């Protein structure tokens, strides 16, 4: 559960989550970007739908541009 | 007159209806056929 | 009454000897004879919607809106998509709302606007069309959202379209239809030869299923490795054109299935007798398998025949017309069902009534054309023509049982429109030729008579154009009706006219003349600039002189008349799309074209409407002015402005001038080399959008008519406002003094650089209807065949008859007569144009006449 | 510090004493010196818009609504017209009503949006874009208006018209931007070649007068007897978009003079300083006469080139890109002014001072791209790529004053944008190559070098495929510039590149090499088919069934990046026209065809990113898994599945595999086949739709971050989501260990295919800023050009500069890093993004490097 | 003035009169059959505008088919 | 800030006129020309 899954009419949406960014085409598809590593890799996964989906490291918020890819 | 379209009609869609009446002038009769919902 | 000829008495007594003591002035309203009860009742009944002066004759008949509104309903949905298929939605969402109509004893089904009395509008076409409509009596209705509906298609209109390349003087003077017709983008007016034998032999499922081949492997070749961008965009264009068809097709079998239903529904629930219950069932099954599928049977054939004709000639665009090679098209149907008996099997004169129906399901066809097309049509509801007879592949006889059918019908239950042609050769059969004279000798005016060696050697050289090099076939050529009136086309699965841009549209010579003795000035009709300034009277010194004003009037107007057609083509193809149309043609189909893009074989001309009205004044110019000097241009040109007032004597002078027609070398001489070096040999140097050239195709319909009321007095004896000549070769009324041989001597005379000339000649009833008759005729057909003579059409009724109808309509509605290129029912044509049918000379034959022919009793 | 060579002891202590003592960590806050007090201003208020990670840095900057407003109402009002004159109406109309903007300090003025801290938005691109935007922070407002505009454009975007053509799970792929760059019709990216010598030596006024002649020669063509079908319409295309150009070039003259009438009102009604009331004057009266009439000075010639920047670049249309090439260009006006003093009189260093306000202009130039386009250039606005040096059309040295002009302004202005490309040939004189080292030496990481001859020859053989015969002349071969960051294009009056569909856009081996181990499937990124099913696992028995499956996966891939260009092309050019552009193009304005639908000289390529993170990956599995057989594919795979985790045995092994970059022959055998015979060989099959093939331009931008982020593991040594090679042919970050003259000679070896590719290298500080620096530079210039190398650009910047800058940003504003073929402010670089930059080796040069090089002291 | 001529506002337009019938092209224009010879011509006469134009044989009232061309 | 277009500008129309305001925030002074009836 610490991976994205679908969660119809979520009060955690992928889309308030600081580890998203959106995709970069279709604003309705996202990125993950909560798979870091310690190597410095940022591992992301394509998100279908950022309405619907969440996993259990939501976190509310955004990140500065420093901290994306 | 309402006629409910045959749901295996090219132009079959949920609720369609062929609406049908008759009319007759001076010159004669005949039937006019309208689709509704 | 009585001739001598070669020391034989000839009397000219009637076949039915009950005619010899029925009235003169009512013989027409005796002939009739229906070949059944319904078609009895279908005709007493029958829908007319005739149009005279610009007006429907009727009360009844007024415009529709569903068409109007569903087009522009799809139009706003389909805003982004390619035109192609914008094109294909918009006649689906029309076909899938329509109302659809079914009346009475009726056993061809169909209709193409939401109730009987109607008919449908093109705000896609013309504005202008559209405005005169709502300013009319028969507006469609409610008027507030027709005029919404109109102003939202103005920007998007073909009109609005074509205009802003052409300078806006000229547009201002061939809208006038003085000098030059309209253009087709003005009116919304145009013409059709549909490949009907597509849909009869594959049915329009099968033409889906190749469609939709076309568009997978277009799309697979797009995705193939390793792409080539000079190529493979080609594809987008196709797949737009294909994906349109299937949507058409798919629109059109889903419409005629619905009709289908319609019967169904009718026999189930409304109708009473068991009888009218089991054909309507019987119909039912019909246009649930057609246009579907294959036709099978006659009646299969008919009724696909029908729904194709509705489609091309009103709902998908307006065209005028019913061109078909209708004996050549139905016989393998005939032969299944008559001879063969194999499906849906019938009797000679079950085909003969199965004809009777579709001649009056066409009678109640009304136009929705424009204002100016409700003025040349009079007495008709549109320009209905179909083709008959001529030569096969193999150049033998065409003509068949099937002809026979449809000749028979015609000559039963006498309804003015449709028109026939019939192609003449020394092949075709005597048992078919006495049928094509029993409509002659009974007034309908019709079968006109093509000379089929003609047409056929004019498609062969046409061909030679074609901007892809397929262009008839040697064998192809043989395939040929006439597209409207009077200019040949090919009929067939492919290469077929799919518009008028193509071919068609007229130029007025009476006009230029007039024009062309007052520097370009048109004084009489618009008090304005007509033409270029081709210079003043003083300027005209010799005959010469004259002569070249004329041709640079003409050759100023006949650039027009082409540029605005081609100007047309060019956004048809890309605005106004065909699906339908391109789908059941084999070129269309098999190119990802649109009917209107592609053009195999050319077939380009022009229409001289008018021609002998300026041929007469030319020569009346020439000897009186010039060669004797009796007048001084001055003096002609003060008695022109003064409609001769004053000036009589000099009138009658101008008017006993030679004439055409009296095989007269002074008049023939001059007026041959108009019609070949400056009608013909001018307009032959343009070269249309298809490649080939334009010709001069010679007629007058009503035009005549109004173009007459537009053009002042001319130097050939009329006053302002007189009727043209009723031909694009007939002598002007009344001024053929040598008879009917003399005649044929004269139009012989013409023989170059014309695609085609219309004749049309009175002929004696007493002989024609005498069993003499068919000799005679037979004979003057040879005579006029080995002379080379285009075409020629006949009236064959007495003045008094004609007469009698003006003083009491009501007591002579089966009264028919010949126009010009379609037949008329008498009593609705305005008194104006019955009175020039009155004036055209009637024919008899003296015994040196009948030896010209080289008759034999 | 020191070191042997031939003899000696170098000494490489810096030129400048006092930077013997200036920490390490601070050194680039110390060299800039803009040239006036003015410029200093300008650069320390400057309005920088510099976006990375999708966003933009600061909160101040966010888009504008004007020119979607005007836009929308242009097109509502012009329904129905023709599509070109309907894009000159909608430009026109935006010109017409935009706000216009002027600052404090310019000279140069101008803007494309209605306030300087904003940018503008196309709904008539991709409606993708604009509802991001709508999304963001930054949208337009007010955002109600913005939805309703955006949804009316969706229909007729140009994204909605090219999506039919191509299989939608083709699109989902590309749209991910993983294996390929999206097409332009769904981002609304783009790219352009101004003809801008058109303007400044013509004047727009002469243009217009130029289209009016053609259209009333066209009109007169069109009444001309005899029409000719097969001809004349041609003229209708023709007119609309002659129509189209006048159109927009009086409103572009318009709207520049309604720019001097602010200069005016400001000087009048607003400015105290008679100082700077004066100059406002002067400004007003340049932007009167310029564009409308020629430039005869150099201050017009920079006034009218921005004018032109703003409508090619921002207003007619988005295009990234700033290519030129601006010494040539401006040369005969910085000589007219600068040393014949003939107009507008300037020093040299009056010059210097113009160029660094363009630079400071464009450093304020928002780009209202899409949120891939502001992910993949992180720490700049957009891309800004101007050319100079090279060759004149005799092959002789092209540099002059105004290049050391633009070069010197750079040196001391330190921006990040516009970067420089330097066409290098032995020919360039020694004086302007110490202005480019003078910049390098700097860090600024530009000009970049391209190889003149390389570049020239490529224009040649273009030029051969050129559709009309009209491609480059071998004398106009010389005049080229890169379209972006790489690519060699025509420069000039005429043939230039017009749009991003003929060329550019990009691929991405690293994800087809991971997915070519897993059928097409992407595990790790999407977790879908991202490909075709190449083979699985076990399917892959041999190195060659692996290089084959590629290969497969490439094919399918590449097809995929030019079709939906060529596709996009057919449409741009009939719904997209840019009648300014066009006009201003000789070739256009001679045709009468719009700036798309002409294409004179072909250049297509394609953008190979990631390609060595493949080749690396292909390397190690031929050695480890097939040749020495230590680990089954099905280990490495499962391995890879893990991110490594468990299997750092094998991840360490397949790292220390050979490498590109060491002039090893096991790693480069491989990798030269690899880029030939695959990235190149194949690519070049393809045709696209100029006629010409499509070869590889090897580079990165920010791609190499993005896509590293999307690409999992790879059995290079990679973790999931780590960075990619940063270059088109440069050595994996911290992988090249044999030294600088190593990876030259690795890099010399791939010469067939390629049209270009991007070489990242980083120099030693000390050794670059000491007195040794410009000989050991020239010398490693002169033997990357002997090797026939097509580019190479310097970072010449310290790690602990930039570690410094990561802990204390606030404190290193003016630190300027190279990326990939462009520079930016490293403070505004994403940490990660900053991280791989510190990575790259920085080179020192051994003595044996140096007598490689054949360096003389 | 037995011919057509201007008339602002004319309570007695061309377009109400018997002898007018519209234009065969533009609705706008009319045509003009008074002048009727006494061997049957109808020598029409083009009218510019049918709402401003007018002549003393106005008479309002429509003819029917018969009378027309 | 109310400025009338000459008549003889080429975006001359009737009642046309500039409206200019100036303004400043945390970068620097400008002005903004708007067209106006
Ligand atoms: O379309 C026309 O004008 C005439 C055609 C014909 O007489 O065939
Ligand atoms: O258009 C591109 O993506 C490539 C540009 C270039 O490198 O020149
Ligand atoms: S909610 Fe979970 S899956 Fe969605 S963006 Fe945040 S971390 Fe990723
Ligand atoms: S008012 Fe006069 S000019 Fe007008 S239509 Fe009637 S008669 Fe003719």
């Amino acid at each position: 559960q610490n991976q994205p899954h679908t969660e119809v009419g979520t009060a955690r949406p992928c889309r308030s989550c600081k580890w998203q960014t959106p995709d970069p085409t279709d604003p309705h598809r996202g990125q993950c970007t909560a798979n870091r590593h310690a190597m410095g890799g940022v591992w992301k996964r394509w998100l279908r739908d950022v309405e619907n989906t969440t996993c259990s490291r939501h976190e509310e918020g955004k990140l500065s541009f420093r901290d994306h890819v | 007159n309402f006629f409910p379209v045959p749901k295996d009609a090219d132009d079959y869609e949920a609720g369609k209806a062929d609406c049908v009446r008759e009319k007759e002038d001076e010159k004669g009769k005949y039937w006019l056929s309208k689709p509704i919902f | 009454k009585v001739l001598e000829y070669k020391g034989k008495k000839l009397n000219f007594t009637p076949e039915d000897p009950a005619e010899e003591t029925i009235p003169a002035d009512e013989l027409h309203e005796h002939l009739q004879k229906p070949s059944t009860a319904r078609t009895k009742r279908l005709k007493e009944r029958c829908r007319w919607k005739h149009a005279s002066a610009g007006e429907f004759i009727e009360k009844s008949v007024t415009a529709g809106i569903e068409r109007m509104r569903y087009l522009t309903e799809a139009h706003k949905a389909s805003e982004g998509k390619p035109e192609a298929i914008r094109r294909a939605l918009g006649l689906a969402n029309v076909l899938n709302k329509s109302t659809l109509v079914l009346q009475e004893d009726e056993f061809i089904v169909g209709y193409h606007a939401e109730d009987p009395n109607m008919f449908p509008l093109y705000p896609e076409l013309s504005h202008m069309a559209v405005q005169d409509y709502l300013r009319s009596d028969y507006s469609p209705q409610p008027a507030d959202e027709a005029a919404a509906i109109n102003e939202y298609w103005k920007p998007h209109s073909l009109q609005s379209k074509c205009q802003p390349y052409f300078d806006p003087a000229d547009l201002g003077r061939m809208y006038q239809v003085s000098s030059m017709e309209a253009p087709s983008f003005a009116s919304g007016y145009n013409s059709i030869v549909p490949p009907y034998e597509t849909v009869l032999e594959d049915g329009l499922l099968a033409r889906i299923k190749l469609a939709e081949k076309h568009i997978a492997e277009a799309q697979a070749d797009m995705s193939t490795f390793p792409w080539n961008g000079t190529k493979g965009l080609d594809n987008i264009a196709k797949i737009d054109n294909w994906k349109a068809m299937v949507i058409a097709c798919k629109a059109v079998i889903s419409w005629a299935r619905r009709q289908g239903r319609l019967c169904k529904i009718v026999a189930e629930n409304f109708e009473t007798d068991p009888k009218r219950q089991a054909e309507l069932l019987e119909i039912a099954d019909i246009c649930q398998r057609i246009p579907a599928e294959p036709c099978k049977g006659l009646k299969d054939a008919m009724q696909a025949k029908f729904f194709t004709f509705l489609i091309c000639h009103a709902i998908e665009r307006y065209a005028s017309g019913y061109a078909q090679k209708e004996d050549t098209l139905l016989w393998p149907y005939y032969k299944a069902s008559v001879v063969d008996k194999k499906f849906q099997p019938m009797s000679h004169m079950d085909a003969v009534e199965l004809v009777e129906m579709e001649r009056l399901k066409i009678s109640e066809h009304g136009a929705g054309k424009s204002r100016a097309y409700r003025e040349i049509f009079p007495g008709s509801n549109d320009l209905f023509i179909l083709t008959v007879g001529g030569t096969n592949a193999k150049g033998e006889d065409a003509c068949n049982d099937m002809t026979d059918a449809i000749l028979e019908a015609a000559k039963r239950i006498r309804t003015a429109e449709p028109s026939i042609v019939f192609r003449y050769s020394k092949k075709n059969r005597e048992k078919t030729l006495r049928w094509v004279f029993e409509c002659i000798r009974d007034g309908l005016g019709y079968p006109s008579i093509k000379h089929d060696e003609i047409g056929t050697e004019q498609m062969k050289e046409y061909a030679k154009f074609s901007l892809n090099g397929n262009g008839a076939t040697d064998e192809e050529a043989h395939n040929w009706v006439n597209v409207l009136c009077m200019s040949p086309g090919i009929h067939g699965r492919r290469k077929t006219q799919k518009t008028r841009s193509e071919g068609g549209g007229s130029i007025f010579p009476a006009k230029l003349l007039e024009i062309s003795l007052n520097d370009g000035y048109d004084w009489s009709y618009a008090d304005m600039q007509l033409g270029p300034k081709t210079g003043d009277l003083s300027s005209l010194k010799s005959f010469e002189d004259v002569w070249e004003a004329f041709r640079k009037q003409y050759q100023y107007a006949i650039n027009l008349c082409i540029s605005t057609k081609d100007v047309s083509r060019y956004f048809e193809q890309r605005f106004l799309q065909m699906p339908f149309v391109s789908a059941i043609d084999d070129g269309c189909m098999e190119l990802g074209m649109d009917a209107c893009a592609l053009s195999e074989q050319p077939n380009g001309w022009h229409n001289p409407i008018t021609t002998i009205v300026a041929a007469n004044s030319l020569v009346a110019i020439k000897k009186l002015v010039f060669e004797e000097k009796k007048y001084t241009l001055e003096q002609l040109s003060q008695a022109l402005k003064a409609n001769w007032e004053g000036f009589e004597e000099m009138r009658v002078d101008f008017k006993r001038a030679p004439k055409w027609g009296n095989d007269d070398d002074y008049a023939d001489g001059i007026i041959t080399r108009f019609y070949e070096e400056i009608i013909g040999g001018e307009m032959r140097k343009i070269t249309n959008y298809s490649g080939g050239p334009v010709m001069p195709t010679g007629q007058a319909v009503g035009l005549y008519m109004e173009v007459g009321s537009r053009t002042g007095p001319t130097p050939d004896g009329r006053f302002g406002g007189e009727a043209a000549d009723d031909g694009g070769i007939s002598p002007y009324m009344g001024t053929d003094k040598k008879g009917p041989t003399a005649v044929l001597r004269s139009v012989s005379k013409v023989q170059k650089n014309q695609k085609g000339n219309l004749l049309n000649q009175r002929l004696s009833v007493p002989i024609m209807r005498s069993k003499h008759g068919f000799e005679i005729w037979n004979s003057y057909i040879k005579t006029w065949h080995d002379l080379n003579i285009d075409h020629v059409q006949f009236n064959v009724v007495s003045t008094d008859e004609m007469r009698a109808a003006q003083r009491e309509p009501e007591k002579h509605h089966d009264l028919i007569v010949r126009v010009s290129g379609y037949s008329a029912r008498f009593v609705d044509i305005p008194t104006y144009g019955q009175n020039t049918i009155i004036a055209r000379q009637e024919q008899d034959f003296s015994a040196s006449d009948l030896e010209f022919l080289n008759v034999e009793i």
